[PDB]
């Protein structure tokens, strides 16, 4: 009933909040809306780094609104040269329900919320996934992730088709970070990843010995 | 429009109330009822799903995902066919696909009991 506005979120640390926006997409009841942080580790944490306000709200039927995200003064012992990882998470609570003999359901959302310090601050639609580079290993890859921000990779084939619909068992690699991940040798290696907008670009990898990166 | 600034997915607005109706004219322990929801997705997407139990069930059930509904009584619930508590759906373009909770009760008759039957879960959408 109460959908949330993106599958991740981008903390821009320049900023002291950000928004996001929720919906009640049920026209004809009310929902309350509980919204929380959770750390790298998935420990519900209320008093910081990261904070989200309102805890929990009532919406009408067919109301929009939205849940505020601030850091706390302690985010400054955060690292400032990489992206920190936090959770954001949704969960909707319905009304009643005053039926006999109900199994009621309620629907939670938990998606990824990146810190990123200012120094990182990346340009509008800035690609950085270009710079991760796969390994031969055996029995797969072991990719290298320069870069300071987390990188999602939700695909790796032989070919484009193959890396987007190919089965895969998804990893995020942390900033400046190495991770074996399992697959067929492939001639030429296509990757796919998540970028901050939530899509999936592919990119298309040469070889050179035990090493793979991106056909420039 | 602004390029909608995020892709997203979104779940169909409906309560989800899986109603087992009046156990009188069938009164039923193995009884079925379920609730399907689509989830519309702007992107290509993965969504882990996977139900919580809030209401502890009488029974052990093993690996099948269980709620207590009171009195004697308890619900498998499946999802999408599955009674093990998580399936995951995939998406490789925009569009939306139907998401089917089913909900199965399970009572012994030493432990049962007459009155009205009410239980919840939350089910956790994971985006990686």
């Amino acid at each position: 009933a109460v959908s949330l506005d993106r599958t991740r979120a981008v903390f821009d640390g320049s900023e002291k909040s950000m928004t996001l926006d929720i919906s009640n997409d049920n026209k004809q009841l009310p929902y309350l809306a509980q919204a929380w942080i959770e750390n790298e580790n998935q420990e519900k944490i209320i008093t910081g780094p990261v904070i989200a306000t309102p805890p929990v709200q009532r919406l009408e039927p067919g109301a929009k609104s939205m849940v505020r995200l601030s850091t706390t003064p302690d985010i400054s012992k955060l690292p400032q040269d990489r992206e920190s990882l936090f959770y954001f998470n949704l969960r909707e609570i319905p009304p009643r329900s005053e039926k006999a003999n109900v199994l009621q359901i309620a629907l939670q959302t938990k998606i990824k919320l990146f810190y990123r310090p200012a120094a990182i601050k990346t340009r509008p639609n800035e690609v950085w996934q270009d710079q991760l580079i796969l390994n031969k290993v055996s029995g797969g890859y072991r990719i290298e992730n320069p870069t300071p921000y987390y990188v999602t990779v939700i695909g790796l084939g032989g070919s484009e088709k193959q890396a987007e619909e190919g089965e895969f068992e998804t990893v995020m690699l942390s900033p400046r970070s190495e991770q074996t991940v399992k697959s067929a040798n492939y001639n030429t290696p296509y990757l796919s990843y998540i970028n901050d907008y939530g899509g999936r670009p592919v990119l298309s990898f040469i070889c050179n010995g035990s090493r793979c990166s991106v056909k420039k | 429009h602004h390029h909608h600034h995020h892709g997203g997915c979104r779940p169909s607005a409906q309560s989800l109330e899986i109603k087992h109706g009046d156990l009188s004219i069938n009164s039923a322990n193995n009884h079925y009822a379920a609730q399907t929801l689509s989830v519309s997705c702007d992107v290509p997407a993965n969504i882990r799903f996977m139900l919580l139990r809030n209401t502890t069930p009488t029974y052990s059930h093993g690996k099948k995902f269980s709620v207590g509904l009171g009195h004697g009584w308890d619900s498998i619930v499946s999802v999408n066919g599955v009674d093990t508590g998580e399936t995951t759906m995939r998406w490789y373009k925009a569009g939306t696909q139907n998401l089917t909770i089913g909900s199965r009760l399970y009572g012994e008759s030493s432990k049962i009991q007459p009155g009205v039957l009410s239980g919840s879960a939350t089910l956790l959408m994971i985006l990686p």
